[PDB]
């Protein structure tokens, strides 16, 4: 299942769409903002194949910061290789487009805060958006939202001994939405049920 | 919340 047309209702409800520019595919062509907040939700895949994994893009041109959160925090080369997916393109369109001096800080998530077999993926992402938009000098961390969940490193994603603090992470990201979502809570149990932390566990 | 890297670019 993961998460589909979903977002947009979620994220309206945390407040964030006075910047958020929507959900697109790997083809995100970046940011045209030189003045304001802004934001997306971004696929690792093409729209033709479905949709594989969700992540977040955020933009703040008065810090020069182009924030990505991809919640399980793999490497450039590990989104290469595990997802075919490249963001040069779009850092480069954002900079020409956003940046006086064509200059940005890319800011990005060096942690994972999903489980391996966990689908909520776009909802972890919506939950960063609204730290974002609250705290957008601070919004991977040190902030009331980003205080409730805890990544760990990449490299131990599928460590038995970190199975339990990424289970929480999803437990607090649900009752965060329950918080915060009216979309979320009417649609509680079906959300849940189609993101589960052990969702994806092979058979 | 994450850690993060921080990475100057200039196109």
């Amino acid at each position: 299942g993961s998460s589909e047309q979903e977002l947009k209702a979620i994220v309206k409800d945390l407040g964030c769409g006075p910047y958020f520019l929507g959900t697109y595919d790997k083809r995100f062509p970046g940011f045209v903002s030189p003045h304001k907040l802004a934001c997306a939700i971004v696929n690792t895949a093409g729209r033709e194949t479905g949709g594989v994994h969700w992540m977040a893009f955020a933009w703040n041109p008065r810090s020069k910061t182009c924030y990505l959160f991809e919640p399980f925090g793999f490497s450039d080369q590990r989104l290469k290789q595990v997802y075919q997916f490249e963001y040069e393109s779009l850092l480069r369109r954002s900079a020409i487009a956003s940046s006086p001096d064509r200059c940005i800080t890319l800011e990005k998530s060096t942690q994972s805060v999903q489980g391996p077999n966990s689908a909520a993926c776009g909802l972890f992402c919506c939950m960063f958006l609204h730290a974002f938009a609250n705290w957008p000098q601070t919004p991977m961390d040190h902030n009331p939202t980003m205080n409730l969940i805890t990544g760990v490193p990449n490299s131990m994603l599928n460590s038995p001994q970190v199975q339990p603090t990424l289970r929480r992470n999803q437990e607090q990201l649900y009752s965060f939405l329950e918080r915060h979502s009216p979309y979320f809570r009417s649609h509680s149990a079906q959300i849940r049920s189609a993101t589960s932390f052990c969702h994806l566990k092979n058979m | 919340g994450v850690q993060s890297l921080k990475r100057r670019r200039c196109f």
